[PDB]
C-alpha cells in the first residue's frame, strides 16, 4: 500500500446572472435605438415615391416571427429591409457564439495534484491540511525539515483519530486529510462525496508486531508466505473489501436550473401584465 | 576591417581574404579601447566552431578545440564574442565579469 | 539581515539548538554603554537561499566557517569619505568574506574584490496583464471572402 | 424571397408557385440551415483566444521618454532615497521630476496601487520583483521578459582584496551552475505559484465598440438607401 | 420544461382575452409551434394587443433555443 | 558547443545525449535556415541569438521558458594585467546606459509579436460539400420539367 491525498469533490453548477449576461447593460439600448431609426426612416423614405407597416415589420424581423403585414413596395424600402435582416441575424449569431465561449470555458478550479506542485509547497491560510496526531506520516514529515512550511500548519490542526478527521471533511470544516492508501481507497467506495488523487509516494508495507527474537519469529514469517499463493488473502480481499458502489464522476458540465433562468420568466410575466393593462388604454381610445 | 581565411567553411580549402565584421560587439570593444588605449586588428576563427575538449591522437591526452584552442595556444590574445561561462573552460582561462546577461 | 535569501529565525529548544538544514549565527547586541560589563549578546540560526549556496561551497572547497551578523556600520554605503558597512567590515579584516545582498558597481568594488555572480538583477519594470481582448472585427471574420 | 430564409425570415410573402419550383425554395432552405448552422458555431470560437499584455520595449521607448505624447495615462512610480533612483539620474534626469505625486511609501505599497489603477508602470530592481511575481494569489501581476532590463548587474561574493580565495570560489560556484544544481535551488527558494500557462480564458460582457464594428456597415447601407432614393426620384421628375 | 409547458398553456389560453374586443385548439397550435423554430402555416391572431403578446413570446422563443444550443456544446465534448 | 558540454557532463539525459549524437549540425549559421525547410523540426541554443529571430523573420517563434542561467563575457588569457581595468571599465557602461543605447542600436526588435493566432479560418474548399448539393438541385431543375409534361 501507499499514501494518497484525500480531497472532497464538489457538485458542479455554473453561474449565469441572467439571460442577458454577455451583453453589457448599455448595448440593448443602442440596439433599440437602431431598430427605431431604420424602421421609421424606412417608413418615411418610402412614403415619397403604412406606419405600422414599418413598425411591426422591423419589430418582428428581429424577433423572427413573421407576424402581421408590411412589405417594401418602393425600390427604396427593399434594400434597407434586406440589410436590416442581416444585422438582425448577426446579432443572434454572435450572442450564441459568446454564450458558447462561456458555458464551456468555465470549469471549477483545477483539482489538487498531490505533493508535487508548489500549490501546496506554501499553505495559503485559506484551505487546510490535517493528519492524526502521533501518526506515522508526521514521523515521515518531521525528519524532512523542508516541509516545515507545511509541518508548521499541521502543528495546529491534527486530529485525535482518523474517523473524526475524515468525518470532518464531509462538513466543509476541513478540505484535505492525508493518510495512507488502504484506508482511503476503501472509504470513498461507499458514498459519493470523497475521491482521491491516487499519486503514490511512500511504498511502505504493513506488518505484524512482536518483541525481538520471540519463539514465534520463523513460524509467522513462514505462515504468511503461504497465504499469498494459495489465494487465501485474495479471497479475503474480495470478501471483506466490498468495493464498488461509486463510479467515474464524469464531470457533468452544469445542466441549468430554475433560479439560474429566472430572468426569462420575469420577461414573460412583464408580457402578461401588459395584457389587462393594455386592454384598457387602447380600447378606451376605442 | 577583419581578416580571415573564412571564404570557405570547413570541408574545402581556405583562401586568405579580408572581410567586414561589424555589428554590436565592435562598439563595446571600441568603447573599451578608447578607455584603455588599444590598437588592434581582429582575427577570425579557423575551426568554425566554439571549441572544447575531447580525446585526440587516438590516445589518452587532451587538446582544446576551436577558438579557445586558438587562444590558449597563444596565437590569439583576447576573446570578444558571445562566449559562455562554464566551469570546464573556467579552469584554464580568465573571464571578465558578464556583460550581456 | 532581511533579504529573501538569508532569513533569521530565533531558536526554540525543540532539539536544544537550531538543527535540520540550518547553520548557527551570532550578533552581539548591547546598549547603555555605561554598564561597563562584558559587552555582547547571543543570536539565532540562519537559513535560506544564500545560506544554501554557502553550504555547498563549503563542503566542496574544504574549509570551515562561522557567521556573525552585522549590527552597526550598517549595510554597505559611503560616509565621511571612509568605508563603513558590509565592505568596511571586510576591509578592516574583522571578517574575510561577505555573502548575501550585494552588487557590482564601480564603488563597492574598489575596496574589496568580487566573485562571479549567481543571479541576475537590474532595473526592471512591472505592469498589468490587460484583462479582455474582444476582437471588434469578428462579425465578418469567420468565413473568408471566398464563400 | 431568397434572402429572408438564408437569414431568419421576412414577413410571409407570396409567389411560391410552379409545381417544380416547389423544390428549389426547399433546397435553398436546406442550404440556409446548413450555412447558418456552420456560422453560429465557427464564430463560437472567435470568442476564445489567449490573453494579451502590452509590448513594451526597453525604456529607450517613446512610451516613456516622452510620457506626454499619450499625455493622460502614464504615471511611473518608485521609492526614492536609494541606490536605484541615483541610477535614473545619470541618463534620464527629467523622469524623476516627472515622478512627483506618486512617491509610494516603500516597496510593498506598489502592489496596492496596481490593484486599483493608481499606478501604470513601476520601476525597481529585478530579483526582488521576480520573487514578488509568485506572491499574489490574483495572477494579474507580472514582469516583462528578461534580456531587456536596465541595470544589468548581479549579486556576487565579496572576497577580501588580493586574498588567495578569489581563485577558488569560482570553480565551486560555476561548477554549481554547469552541473545542474542551481536552478534546483531556485525552484526551492524563488519560483512561485503563478509561473504557469496563460491558458485560454473567456471573454467579457460585450461592450459597444467591439459590436459597433458592424453598426458602420448598417450606416453604409443607410447611405446606399438615401442615394438610391435621391436617384430614382429623377425618373418621376422626368 | 414543465414550467415552460405551463406558461405556454396559460398564455395560449388567456389569448382568449381578445374576446373583450379561434379556439384554444387553435392558439396552442400556434405558440407551441414557434418555440420549436416552426414554419407551419398558421392563422394569425386578431388584435394589436395580441400582436404584442405574440411578440413577447417570440422574444422568449429566440432566447430559449439560443441558450439550449449553447449548452449542447458541453455534452458533445465528452 | 557550449550546450553539448552541458549535456555530456550530465547523465540524467543520456538518452538525449545519444539522440543528438547522430544529427548535430556544423553551426547555428545554417539551422535557422533549416527550420524554415522542415528538415530538423526543433532547435536549442542561446537566448540573444534566438529572441532576435522574432524581428527579422516572423515564421519561427520561441516557447517561453528558461533553461540554464549562465551569462556571456570577454575572454582573456591567464591573469594578464588587463583583468582588473577591464572589469572596472565594464561597469562604467552600466550606469551611463551604454548598454541601453546598444539595446536599440543592434536589436531592431518589435517588428512582430507572438500574437496567438485565430482558430478555424473556414473557407471554400472545405465548405463546397453543400454547394455541390445546391448545384445538383439547380441542374436537376432544368431536367425535371422535361418529365412532368407527361403528367399533363
Ligand atoms: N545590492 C544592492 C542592495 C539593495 C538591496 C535592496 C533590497 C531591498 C529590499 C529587499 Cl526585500 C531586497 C533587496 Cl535586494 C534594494 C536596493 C535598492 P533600493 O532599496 O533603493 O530600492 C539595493 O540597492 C546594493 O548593493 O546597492
Amino acid at each position: 500500500q501507499g499514501l494518497t491525498i484525500l480531497v472532497k469533490k464538489e457538485i458542479p453548477r455554473s453561474t449565469l446572472d441572467s439571460f442577458m449576461q454577455p451583453f453589457q447593460s448599455t448595448l440593448w439600448l443602442l440596439v433599440g435605438l437602431s431598430v427605431h431609426v431604420v424602421a421609421v426612416m424606412l417608413y418615411l423614405l418610402d412614403r415619397f415615391s403604412t406606419l405600422s407597416s414599418a413598425m411591426w415589420f422591423s419589430w418582428g424581423v428581429l424577433l423572427n416571427s413573421g407576424i402581421g403585414e408590411g412589405a417594401p413596395r418602393s425600390f427604396s424600402a427593399r434594400i434597407l429591409g434586406m440589410v436590416w435582416a442581416g444585422f438582425a441575424m448577426i446579432i443572434v449569431a454572435s450572442y450564441t457564439a459568446n454564450l458558447a465561449a462561456f458555458l464551456v470555458l468555465d470549469r471549477p478550479e483545477e483539482r489538487i495534484t498531490g505533493i508535487n506542485d508548489p500549490r501546496l509547497r506554501n499553505p495559503s491560510d485559506k484551505f487546510i491540511y490535517a493528519t492524526v496526531k502521533q501518526s506515522s506520516v508526521d514521523i515521515y514529515f518531521r525528519r524532512q525539515v523542508e516541509l516545515s512550511t507545511m509541518y508548521r500548519h499541521m502543528e495546529k490542526h491534527n486530529y485525535e483519530s482518523a474517523a473524526e478527521a475524515i468525518q470532518a471533511v464531509r462538513d466543509n470544516k476541513l478540505h484535505a486529510f492525508i493518510w495512507d492508501s488502504a484506508v482511503l481507497e476503501f472509504e470513498a467506495s461507499q458514498k459519493c462525496d470523497l475521491v482521491t488523487t491516487g499519486e503514490l509516494f511512500f511504498r511502505s508495507g504493513f506488518g505484524i508486531g512482536m518483541r525481538k527474537d520471540s519463539p514465534w519469529k520463523q513460524q509467522v514469517s513462514l505462515s504468511i508466505l503461504k497465504s499469498h499463493e494459495n489465494g487465501f488473502m485474495e479471497d479475503l480481499d474480495k470478501t471483506w473489501v466490498r468495493y464498488q458502489e461509486c463510479d467515474s464522476r464524469s464531470n457533468a458540465p452544469a445542466t441549468l436550473t430554475c433560479e439560474n433562468m429566472a430572468g426569462v420568466f420575469m420577461l414573460v410575466a412583464g408580457g402578461i401584465v401588459a395584457g389587462i393593462f393594455l386592454i384598457f388604454i387602447e380600447i378606451a381610445y376605442k | 576591417i577583419c581578416t580571415g581565411p573564412n571564404d570557405t567553411s570547413p570541408g574545402s580549402p581556405r583562401h586568405t581574404v579580408p572581410q567586414c565584421c561589424y555589428g554590436f560587439c565592435i562598439d563595446l570593444l571600441i568603447k573599451l579601447a578608447r578607455t584603455m588605449q588599444f590598437t588592434y586588428e581582429v582575427h577570425l576563427v579557423a575551426d568554425g566552431k566554439f571549441g572544447t575538449q575531447e580525446r585526440v591522437q587516438n590516445s589518452n591526452k587532451k587538446e582544446w578545440n576551436g577558438m579557445m584552442g586558438e587562444l590558449l595556444s597563444g596565437q590569439a590574445d583576447m576573446i570578444v564574442a558571445p562566449l559562455t561561462i562554464n566551469n570546464e573552460r573556467a579552469q584554464y582561462i580568465e573571464f571578465s565579469k558578464p556583460f550581456k546577461y | 539581515e532581511e533579504a529573501p535569501f538569508v532569513i533569521v529565525e530565533s531558536v526554540d529548544p525543540l532539539s536544544g539548538t537550531c538543527m535540520r538544514n540550518t547553520v548557527p549565527c551570532q550578533k552581539r547586541i548591547i546598549s547603555e554603554n555605561k554598564t561597563d560589563e562584558e559587552p555582547g549578546y547571543i543570536k539565532k540560526c540562519c537559513k535560506g537561499f544564500c545560506i544554501d549556496i554557502l553550504k555547498k561551497i563549503s563542503k566542496s572547497v574544504k574549509f570551515t566557517y562561522d557567521l556573525y551578523l552585522v549590527t552597526n556600520g550598517k549595510h554597505g554605503k559611503k560616509i565621511n569619505g571612509t568605508w563603513n558597512g558590509m565592505i568596511g567590515e571586510v576591509v578592516m579584516k574583522r571578517a574575510y568574506m561577505a555573502v548575501g545582498s550585494l552588487t557590482i558597481n564601480e564603488e563597492r568594488s574598489e575596496v574589496v574584490d568580487f566573485s562571479v555572480p549567481f543571479i541576475e538583477t537590474g532595473i526592471s519594470v512591472m505592469v498589468s496583464r490587460s484583462n479582455g481582448t474582444v476582437s471588434p472585427s469578428a462579425f465578418l471574420e469567420p468565413f473568408s471572402a471566398c464563400v | 424571397l431568397l434572402w429572408g430564409l438564408v437569414f431568419n425570415n421576412s414577413v410571409p410573402v407570396q409567389n411560391p408557385k410552379g409545381t417544380t419550383s416547389k423544390i428549389m425554395v426547399s433546397v435553398w432552405a436546406f442550404f440556409a440551415v446548413i450555412f447558418l448552422a456552420s456560422y453560429t458555431a465557427n464564430l463560437a470560437a472567435f470568442m476564445i483566444q489567449e490573453e494579451y499584455v502590452d509590448q513594451v520595449s526597453g525604456l529607450s521607448d517613446k512610451k516613456f521618454q516622452r510620457p506626454n505624447d499619450f499625455s493622460p495615462p502614464f504615471r511611473f512610480g518608485t521609492v526614492p532615497n536609494g541606490s536605484t533612483e541615483r541610477n535614473i539620474r545619470n541618463n534620464y534626469a527629467e523622469m524623476h521630476a516627472y515622478m512627483g505625486k506618486f512617491n509610494q511609501r516603500g516597496v510593498d505599497d506598489a502592489l496596492l496601487s496596481l490593484k486599483t489603477g493608481k499606478l501604470d508602470a513601476f520601476i525597481y530592481d529585478a530579483a526582488v520583483l521576480n520573487y514578488m511575481a509568485g506572491r499574489d494569489e490574483g495572477c494579474k501581476l507580472v514582469t516583462i521578459g528578461s534580456g531587456k532590463v536596465f541595470a544589468s548587474t548581479g549579486y556576487g561574493i565579496a572576497i577580501q582584496k588580493d586574498s588567495g580565495w578569489k581563485r577558488q570560489v569560482d570553480l565551486a560556484i560555476l561548477q554549481l551552475f554547469g552541473d545542474g544544481e542551481m536552478e534546483e535551488l531556485e525552484a526551492l527558494w524563488l519560483t512561485g505559484i503563478c509561473h504557469n500557462e496563460k491558458n485560454e480564458v473567456m471573454s467579457s460582457q460585450l461592450d459597444i465598440d467591439n459590436m459597433a464594428g458592424v453598426f458602420y456597415m448598417l450606416g453604409a447601407a443607410m447611405a446606399l438607401s438615401l442615394i438610391t432614393f435621391i436617384s430614382e426620384h429623377l425618373f418621376y421628375w422626368q | 420544461w414543465v414550467m415552460m409547458f405551463v406558461m405556454l398553456l396559460i398564455v395560449s389560453a388567456v389569448a382568449v382575452f381578445v374576446f373583450e374586443y379561434f379556439t384554444i385548439g387553435k392558439a396552442i397550435w400556434l405558440l407551441w409551434g414557434l418555440v420549436f423554430n416552426n414554419s407551419v402555416p398558421v392563422q394569425n391572431p386578431k388584435g394589436t394587443t395580441s400582436k404584442i403578446m405574440v411578440s413577447v413570446w417570440a422574444f422568449f422563443a429566440v432566447i430559449f433555443l439560443a441558450s439550449y444550443t449553447a449548452n449542447l456544446a458541453a455534452f458533445m465534448i465528452q
